[PDB]
RNA sequence: GAUGGGGUAGCAGAACGUUGAGUGAAUCUUAGAUUUUUUUUUUAUAACUAAAUAUAGAUGAUAACUCAAGUGAGAAUGGU
C-alpha cells in the first residue's frame, strides 16, 4: 500500500499520547463527529443489521486531539486508525401529521409520516502505532 | 460480527465473525436441529456436577 | 423559519479557518491551538515524574510575565518567649487585648495571635452571640443575599463553579 | 377451582419453603434469559444462576443462599478495581481513592449494574417465586456480609460525643470502601428508608456473586473479563469528587515539598471590572512554568479556583488511558513487568 | 454532542470592547495607499462592526435568541469621519403621529444637542434586529465624545495590556508560549 | 353517600367526621342512617304485576 | 393529618357576578375576619353570607373537630413564653399565628343553581323579552392554620432549594454541527 | 485538605464493554375464537418457534387472551412496555412487528433533533475570548 | 338562608358547638359512617 | 394453557399467599363475592 | 439495484366508521364483562396497553364474514 508520510509517522506518537481524541466518522458521505462512547442516532433504517452487530468503520475524515489534527486529502488511511460501533437498535419518532391545503378549497389531504432510525455506539476508538509501518 | 439471527426463508443463521475468517444456516423441524441449547442441554450441564477448573486457573 | 432544515442553514456557523486548509492529495498533522481553556487531565510537564517519558519539547517546537496578583512573604517576628505574653495576656483581658492589638504590638497577622492562643469561652460565646444580634437585623432581601454568599463559597470548593 | 387450574404444577408443601428448590431454576423461563443476556458461559448451569439472586433474607441456611458467592466476588472487584485505580491514577489521595472505589462497586452502581441486566425482585420470598426473580425480605435488618474490617474500640463515642476518625487507620479497622464496620409479620406499612437499603444491599450481592459464580466455573480469567466489561466500563469523573478546604495554603505547601519556588498568581486576562458579572483570569506560576489557571468573578475566587485545578492537575496525573495491572503477570505468559509510579503521599497542610 | 460539552461561562461572559472613532483603520478604511491617507472607519462602517459585536455574532456560539452580545466602548465621537457633505445636508426625521408634527434636524445640529455619540446610536439600532433585544443590545454601546470614560478598567486586558494598546500583541504571545508546557 | 363516606374513612383515619352529630340532608330531609316513613313501611302502592 | 371542611350554602336570591365579588372579599381571612367584613358590608348578600358562614363553623366543630385547642395552645405562649409563628401566605400577606387550630377560609367559590323564576320585560313595538331571575350558590372551604404552616414551609423549601445565583452561568450550546467552530 | 464527595457514582455505557438488549420479555395473546387472531396463530405455530430460537435472552410467554385482539406486548429493561395489536395481520407481518419490539427500546419515541449524543467533556475545550489571541475592534 | 325557621336539627348541632368549646366534652372520630371490616 | 389473571401474577410474584391472610384475616372474600346478597333497597320498593 | 408522485370542474378505484340484521340456543365476564375520561403503543379517519372510579352474570358486551340503510356536517340571514 502507499507507505505513509514521513511527516506523519512522526507526528503520530504524539497526537495518541495526548488525553483524548476524536474523529469525523463519514456513514454513506455524511459526517459524524463522534468520541469513544457517543450513541450516533442515524437519520436512517440502516439495513441488514440487528442490535448487537459489530461494524467496523473506515471512512474517517479528520482524527485529532486538543492541539493536533490529523487530516486525510480524501480520508484518512485506514491503518492508522481503528474505529468501532455496535448496533444498539432501532428507534422512531411520534407521529407527525402534514395537512396540504388550498384557500377556498375544502379537501385537507394528510400525510402520515413516522420514520425509524438506527443507533450506534462508538465502542473503540485508537490510534495504531505505525513504528512498523 | 452478526448475532444469531432467524431467516423467514432460511432457517437460523448462526453467528459468524468476519474478522477471524462463515454464515452456515441451520433449519429443522427440531429444536435440537437447529443448534440452539435446548431444555435438555441445559439438564446435562446441571448433572455433570463432577466438572471442575484447573487449581492455576482459580 | 417555516421548516427545522431553513433554520439550520440560518444559524449556521462555520468550522474554524484551521479545518477548511484541507490537504491535497496526501495526509498531515496541522498544529491547531484552540482557543479554550484547557482541562486539568493536560498535566504540565513541571509535574510529570522524572521517568515519564512522555516529557517532551512543546508541540511548537516540534514543527516578561504579566502582573503579579498576589505574592505573599512569610514573617516570624515573634520569639518563643514572646508567644508566652500573648498566652498571658489575652486569658487576662481578653477585651482589650484583642488579637487585633496584640497583632500590631508584636508585628504578626491576625491569625497567628490565634494560633497559639484562644480567648476564654465565656468571651467566645460573646462573640457569636453579637454576629447573631447582627443577622436578626437584616431583612429578608439582605437575608438572602448573605446566604448565597455562603453557598457560592461552598460552591466554589466543590468544583461547582 | 377446577376451572383455574394451577398455571405452575408445585407440591403442596412449596408455599412453606424459604426459596423454590434447586430443579425448579430447570422449568423457569427468566432464568434462561437471564442467562443468555449476560452470555454466561454455558459451564454456570441455571441451579447456580439461581443460587445467585437467594439473599440471605430469603434462606438462612449457609447454602441455598447468596452470602457466600457475593463474598469471593466482592473481593475480585474491589481487588480488580483498586489496582487498576492505581496504576491510572498513582498520586489520587486515599480519601478520593474511597469514593472512587464506591463510585465504581459500591452499593448503589452495582443497584444499577443489577437493574440493567432486567433483574425484578419479588414480593416476598417464598418456593411459590419462580427462580429468576431477586427475592429477599427488606424487613429484616439482621443480615450482613463478613467483612476485613474491625470494629472501633471508640465506635460508641465516635457518632455520640463526634470524635476523629483519622484516615491513615481506615485501611486496616474500616471496611474496604472507608465505612465503619456495625455502624407474624404485618404488611400494612409504607416503604422506610431502611428498607431502600435492605433493598439496595440486596441487589449489590447479587452482582457480586454473578462474579463469583463465574469465578468457581470458569475460572480467574473469566471473572476479570466480567468485572473488566461492567463494572469497569463505567465512566466517572473524578475531578468532580474533589472537595478543597484552603487550596492555597496546600499548593504553596506542594511546590516547597518538591522544592519548587514559591508559587505567585498572575493576571492573565480581565474584563469587566467594577461590574455585576466580571471575569478575572489569574494564572498561578511558579517561577516561569504555569501550574495551573482559573477564571471566576471574584479576584480571591479566581486565586482559589486556579489552586484548584494546579491541585488537582498534580493529582489526576495518569500514565495511560489504558494501563498494564500487576494482574496481567499471573496470567499466561506475557511481556516482563515494568516499575510503576509509586507516589509519595497527599500534601498535609495548614 | 462533545464539542458543546464542557464549561460555557467565559462563551457567553460580556467582553467590554474598545474602539477610537479617530484612529486609522486599514481594514474599515475605503482609503488603502498610501499608509498617510488611510483614514478612520466611517460612521455606517463602524457602526456596521459594532452591531456585529452587540449581537455577538463574532462568537462560534452565536444564536440569535440568546442575547450573547458585548459591550463596545467608542471614544472620540466628536470627531466622528464622515464622507461627502453629510454632516451639513443629512436630515433625521420625527413624528408623533399629530399631523404638522414633523420635527427635521441635520446631523451637525444633531451633534450640538446630544453629540456625536447620539448620531452612532442610530446608526447601530437600525442595523439591529428589530426585536425585543433591541434595546438591551443597543446599551452595551457606551459611546463617548472624547478619550474619557468610567470603563478604563473594564477594557479586556491581556497580561496587563488593554487590547489596542500599543504593545497589546506582545503580551498575548507570551502567554500563549507558556501555555503549551503540557500535555 | 356510602360510596363517598366509605372512602373518607379509609384516608382520613383518625379524624373521621361523626356524621350521626350533621345536619339533615334537604334533597330528602332525613337523618343520617334513618329511613323516611314512606320507605320504613314500603307504603308505596306498587303495579298489579 | 390536616382536618377540611367543605360547606355549600343554600341557594342565595342572585347573580355570579354581584357574588363572586363578596366570596373573592372572604378568601384567605379567618371566620372571625370574615364575620365582622359581612357584618359591616352595604351589600344585601353580605348577610346571608354570615349566616351560612355561621353554620359552616358549627359543622366544622362538631362534626370535623376544628378549633378545639386555643385553651391548650394558648397555655405555650404565656405558660412558657414561646414565641409565635411567622408566615407569609402565597399573595405575600405576613401573618403572626398563634393558634393552629384557628380555622379560616382556604377556598371559596361561587356556583350558579337554578332559575329562581322568569320576569316578562314589554318593551316598544310590541316586543317582548324574558328576564330570567338568578339563583347561585357559594362553597367554601375551611381549614386550621396547620395548613398555612405547612404551604409556608414549602414555598421556603423550594426556594432554597433553586441554588443561589452564579455571576457566570453555563448556559447550553443548544445547535449541534459535525465540526469544530473553534 | 482535600475532602472526597460521597454522593457521585459511575454512570453505565450500554455497548461499551458489554451488549445487554433492552427487550427482556415479550407476551403473545392469541385467541382460539376471535378471527383476528388467524395470523396469530400461524405466526405461534411457523415463525415463533425459530424466532424464539434465534432470540435466547427474551423470556416469551405464550398465553391465551379470549374476547379480546391479539397483541404483542414487549417488557424492557426500563421498565417501559410497548403493545402492538396486530389483528387481521398475516404471519409473515407479526415477524416484522416482533422484530420491531426486538430492537425497539423502552424509551419514548422523539423527534429527529441531532445525531451524536455524548456525556464526555470536549476534547477542544469550549469557545473562550480570554484563551485565544484576542480581537481588536 | 337567614330567614329559615331552624329545625331540630340545627339546635342539637349548636348546642354540641358550645359543648366542644367549653371543653365540657372531648371530640372522637365517628364510628358509624361506615360499617367496614378493617375497622382501623 | 390459560388466561393469566391478575391473581396469576401475584402467586408468581409472591405476593399472594400475604393477601390471603389479611384479607381473611378481616373476614373478607378471597376468590368470591362472599355471602352477603345482592342490592334489594329499590327491589323492595318495586323497582323494574 | 423496475417505473411513477401538485391539482379545481370532473371521472375512476380501494377502504374505514355509524345504525340494525344473520351465523348466535355461539364466545367471554367478581381471577372484573362494561365504564363518554386519562394514558400508552402500532403507518393510525382506527384500534390497542395500563391506570383511576363504579359494580354487572343478563333487557350485558363481542371478534370474524356476510346482508340492508332514516349511514358520516365549521357552513343553507338553516331548525330546536
Ligand atoms: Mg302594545
Ligand atoms: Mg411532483
Ligand atoms: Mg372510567
Ligand atoms: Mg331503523
Ligand atoms: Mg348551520
Amino acid at each position: 500500500q502507499p507507505p505513509i508520510s514521513q511527516q506523519v509517522k512522526e507526528l503520530l506518537p504524539v497526537l495518541a499520547a495526548q488525553p483524548g481524541h476524536y474523529t469525523t466518522i463519514h456513514i454513506h458521505g455524511k459526517p459524524y463527529l463522534v468520541t469513544e462512547g457517543d450513541t450516533v442516532k442515524l437519520p436512517f433504517k440502516m439495513p441488514g443489521v440487528a442490535p448487537g452487530d459489530v461494524l467496523r468503520l473506515n471512512r474517517a475524515s479528520v482524527i485529532g486531539s486538543r492541539d493536533l489534527t490529523l487530516q486525510g486529502a480524501p480520508y484518512v488511511d485506514e491503518r492508522l486508525f481503528e474505529c468501532r460501533a455496535i448496533v444498539m437498535g432501532t428507534e422512531s419518532e411520534p407521529m407527525r401529521v402534514m395537512i396540504k391545503k388550498k384557500r377556498r378549497c375544502r379537501k385537507k389531504k394528510h400525510v402520515f409520516s413516522k420514520h425509524k432510525y438506527t443507533v450506534l455506539r462508538i465502542n473503540q476508538l485508537k490510534i495504531n502505532d505505525v513504528s512498523s509501518l | 460480527k452478526q448475532v444469531r439471527r432467524f431467516i423467514p426463508g432460511v432457517g437460523v443463521q448462526d453467528e459468524v465473525d468476519f474478522s477471524k475468517v462463515g454464515a452456515v444456516v441451520r433449519d429443522g423441524k427440531r429444536a435440537g436441529d437447529l443448534g440452539v441449547r435446548t431444555r435438555s442441554d441445559w439438564e446435562v450441564i446441571g448433572k455433570m456436577k463432577s466438572v471442575l477448573p484447573k487449581v492455576k486457573a482459580l | 423559519q417555516s421548516t427545522a432544515n431553513r433554520t439550520k442553514r440560518m444559524l449556521n456557523i462555520p468550522p474554524h479557518e484551521s479545518f477548511l486548509n484541507v490537504p491535497v492529495e496526501g495526509d498531515r498533522i496541522i498544529f491547531n491551538p484552540p482557543s479554550s481553556e484547557a482541562s486539568v487531565y493536560h498535566t504540565p510537564f513541571k509535574f510529570l515524574p522524572r521517568s515519564d517519558p512522555r516529557r517532551r519539547a512543546n508541540i511548537y517546537k516540534l514543527f516578561d510575565l504579566p502582573p503579579v496578583l498576589y505574592n505573599p512573604t512569610k514573617s516570624y517576628n515573634v520569639t518563643p518567649e514572646q508567644v508566652e505574653e500573648i498566652r498571658e495576656l489575652r486569658a487576662k483581658d481578653p477585651k482589650k487585648y484583642s488579637v487585633t492589638y496584640l497583632s500590631n504590638k508584636y508585628n504578626c497577622t491576625k491569625v497567628f495571635i490565634m494560633m497559639c492562643t484562644q480567648a476564654p469561652r465565656e468571651h467566645q460565646e460573646q462573640h457569636k452571640l453579637a454576629r447573631a444580634r447582627t443577622a436578626e437585623n437584616w431583612g429578608p432581601r439582605r437575608a438572602a443575599a448573605k446566604l448565597d454568599a455562603r453557598r457560592r463559597k461552598e460552591m466554589l470548593h466543590r468544583g461547582e463553579i | 377451582n377446577d376451572r383455574f387450574p394451577p398455571l405452575e404444577p408445585l407440591p403442596p408443601a412449596a408455599e412453606s419453603l424459604p426459596s423454590p428448590l434447586p430443579e425448579r431454576a430447570l422449568t423457569s423461563a427468566k432464568l434462561a434469559a437471564l442467562h443468555a443476556r449476560l452470555n454466561l458461559s454455558p459451564k454456570i448451569p441455571l441451579q447456580t444462576l439461581a443460587r445467585t439472586l437467594v439473599d440471605a433474607s430469603a434462606d438462612e441456611n449457609p447454602q441455598f443462599n447468596n452470602a457466600n458467592l457475593a463474598f469471593v466476588g466482592q473481593t475480585l472487584i474491589n481487588y480488580h478495581i483498586a489496582e487498576w485505580l492505581l496504576c491510572k491514577y498513582p498520586r489520587l489521595p486515599q480519601g478520593i481513592l474511597f469514593s472512587a472505589m464506591k463510585a465504581y462497586a459500591g452499593p448503589k452502581p452495582l443497584l444499577q449494574i443489577a437493574r440493567s441486566w432486567g433483574v425484578d425482585t419479588a414480593a416476598v420470598p417464598g418456593g411459590e417465586v419462580d427462580p429468576g426473580l431477586l427475592q429477599f425480605d427488606a424487613l429484616k435488618p439482621g443480615v450482613a456480609i463478613t467483612n476485613f474490617g474491625y470494629k472501633r474500640t471508640e465506635l460508641a463515642y465516635l457518632e455520640k460525643f463526634k470524635w476523629r476518625r483519622g484516615m491513615a487507620s481506615r485501611v486496616v479497622l474500616d471496611d474496604d470502601f472507608g465505612d465503619v464496620v456495625r455502624s407474624d409479620v404485618s404488611y400494612d406499612r409504607y416503604g422506610n428508608p431502611d428498607t431502600r437499603a435492605a433493598a439496595e444491599r440486596a441487589h449489590a450481592y447479587f452482582v457480586r456473586a454473578v462474579v463469583g459464580a463465574i469465578y468457581a466455573h470458569c475460572g480467574r480469567e473469566a471473572a476479570k473479563a466480567f468485572v473488566k466489561a461492567h463494572i469497569m466500563s463505567r465512566t466517572l469523573d473524578i475531578a468532580k469528587l474533589f472537595e478543597f478546604k484552603y487550596p492555597t495554603r496546600e499548593l504553596a505547601a506542594l511546590c516547597a515539598r518538591e522544592d519548587f519556588e514559591p508559587p505567585v498568581a498572575r493576571l492573565l486576562s480581565e474584563t469587566g471590572r467594577q461590574s455585576r458579572t466580571p471575569v478575572f483570569v489569574v494564572g498561578i506560576y511558579s517561577g516561569s512554568d504555569k501550574l495551573g489557571e482559573g477564571a471566576a468573578s471574584s479576584l480571591d475566587h479566581a486565586r482559589f479556583k486556579a489552586a484548584m485545578n494546579a491541585l488537582k492537575a498534580w493529582y489526576l496525573y495518569s500514565p495511560g488511558e489504558n494501563p498494564r495491572v500487576p494482574s496481567d503477570m499471573l496470567e499466561e505468559g506475557a511481556k516482563p513487568w515494568t516499575p510503576a509510579y509509586i507516589d509519595m503521599g497527599e500534601v498535609i497542610s495548614r | 454532542m462533545s464539542q458543546t460539552v464542557g464549561a460555557t461561562r467565559l462563551a457567553y461572559s460580556r467582553v467590554w470592547h474598545h474602539i477610537s472613532a479617530v484612529t486609522p483603520h486599514p481594514t474599515l478604511s475605503t482609503i488603502k495607499a498610501p499608509s498617510e491617507a488611510i483614514t478612520p472607519p466611517s460612521l455606517g462602517r463602524l457602526a456596521s462592526r459594532i452591531a456585529t459585536i452587540l449581537m455577538g455574532k463574532h462568537k462560534p456560539i452565536w444564536d440569535p435568541s440568546t442575547d450573547c452580545g458585548d459591550y463596545v466602548v467608542v471614544t472620540n465621537c466628536a470627531g466622528l469621519y464622515t464622507t461627502g457633505h453629510k454632516k451639513w445636508r443629512k436630515t433625521y426625521y420625527r413624528h408623533n403621529t399629530r399631523p404638522g408634527s414633523l420635527q427635521a434636524i441635520t446631523m451637525d445640529a444633531l451633534m450640538e444637542k446630544h453629540g456625536g455619540a447620539e448620531v452612532l446610536r442610530k446608526a447601530v439600532s437600525g442595523m439591529l434586529p428589530k426585536n425585543r433585544l433591541r434595546d438591551k443590545r443597543l446599551a452595551r454601546l457606551k459611546a463617548f465624545e472624547g478619550d474619557a470614560h468610567p470603563y478604563k478598567e473594564n477594557l479586556v486586558r491581556f497580561g496587563g495590556k488593554v487590547v489596542g494598546a500599543p504593545g497589546w500583541e506582545e503580551a498575548v504571545k507570551a502567554i500563549r508560549e507558556a501555555d503549551m508546557e503540557r500535555l | 353517600a356510602a360510596v363517598e363516606a366509605r372512602n373518607e374513612d379509609w384516608m382520613l383515619g383518625p379524624l373521621a367526621p361523626r356524621r350521626e352529630l350533621d345536619e339533615i340532608t334537604l334533597s330528602n330531609g332525613n337523618f343520617f342512617g334513618s329511613l323516611s316513613p314512606t320507605r320504613a313501611l314500603l307504603e308505596s302502592e306498587v303495579s298489579e304485576e | 393529618t390536616e382536618r377540611k371542611l367543605v360547606y355549600k350554602t343554600g341557594y342565595l336570591p342572585t347573580s355570579v357576578k354581584k357574588l363572586v365579588h363578596l366570596s373573592r372579599q372572604i378568601r384567605g381571612k379567618t371566620v372571625s375576619e370574615a364575620l365582622v367584613q359581612m357584618q359591616f358590608s352595604k351589600k344585601k348578600m353580605a348577610k346571608e353570607v354570615k349566616t351560612e358562614l355561621l353554620r359552616a363553623e358549627a359543622k366544622a366543630i362538631v362534626t370535623r373537630g376544628m378549633g378545639l385547642g386555643k385553651a391548650a395552645a394558648a397555655a405555650a405562649q404565656k405558660e412558657t413564653g414561646a414565641e409565635p409563628v411567622k408566615i407569609q401566605t402565597k399573595d405575600g400577606k405576613h401573618l403572626e399565628i398563634r393558634d393552629p387550630t384557628r380555622i379560616y377560609v382556604a377556598e371559596t367559590f361561587v356556583n350558579k343553581g337554578f332559575t329562581r323564576g322568569v320576569e316578562l320585560d314589554y318593551r316598544a313595538r310590541g316586543r317582548v323579552f324574558k328576564m330570567n331571575k338568578p339563583t347561585t350558590t357559594m362553597t367554601v372551604v375551611l381549614k386550621e392554620e396547620k395548613t398555612r404552616i405547612r404551604e409556608h414551609q414549602e414555598r421556603v423549601a423550594k426556594k432554597l432549594r433553586q441554588g443561589p445565583w452564579v455571576h457566570l452561568p453555563d448556559r447550553p450550546v443548544t445547535s449541534q454541527r459535525q465540526f469544530y467552530s473553534w | 485538605t482535600v475532602k472526597a464527595l460521597t454522593q457521585i457514582s459511575s454512570a453505565g455505557r450500554n455497548g461499551v464493554g458489554a451488549f445487554v438488549l433492552q427487550c427482556k420479555k415479550l407476551d403473545i395473546h392469541y385467541s382460539d375464537w376471535a378471527g383476528s387472531s388467524r395470523g396469530m396463530n400461524g405466526f405461534i405455530k411457523s415463525l415463533l418457534p425459530k424466532f424464539a430460537a434465534a432470540n435466547p435472552q427474551i423470556e416469551f410467554v405464550v398465553s391465551p387472551r379470549p374476547a379480546k385482539h391479539p397483541i404483542l406486548m414487549g417488557h424492557y429493561i426500563n421498565g417501559r412496555t410497548k403493545a402492538i395489536c396486530v389483528r387481521n395481520m398475516e404471519p409473515l407481518e407479526i415477524l416484522k412487528k416482533a422484530e420491531l419490539l426486538r430492537d425497539a427500546s423502552g424509551e419514548k419515541p422523539q423527534k429527529f433533533k441531532k445525531p451524536v449524543t455524548s456525556t464526555n467533556p470536549s476534547v477542544r475545550g469550549v469557545w473562550s475570548p480570554y484563551h485565544g489571541q484576542g480581537m481588536a475592534v | 338562608p337567614s330567614q329559615f325557621e331552624v329545625t331540630k336539627d340545627r339546635k342539637a348541632i349548636k348546642a354540641r358547638q358550645s359543648k366542644f368549646l367549653s371543653g365540657e366534652e372531648t371530640w372522637a372520630p365517628g364510628k358509624v359512617n361506615a360499617f367496614l371490616n378493617s375497622k382501623i | 394453557p390459560r388466561r393469566v389473571t391478575p391473581v396469576d401474577k401475584e402467586r408468581m410474584v409472591g405476593r399472594w399467599k400475604v393477601i390471603q391472610k389479611e384479607l381473611q384475616k378481616r373476614e373478607l372474600p378471597v376468590l368470591g363475592t362472599g355471602n352477603h346478597g345482592k342490592y334489594v333497597e329499590l327491589k323492595w320498593l318495586g323497582s323494574k
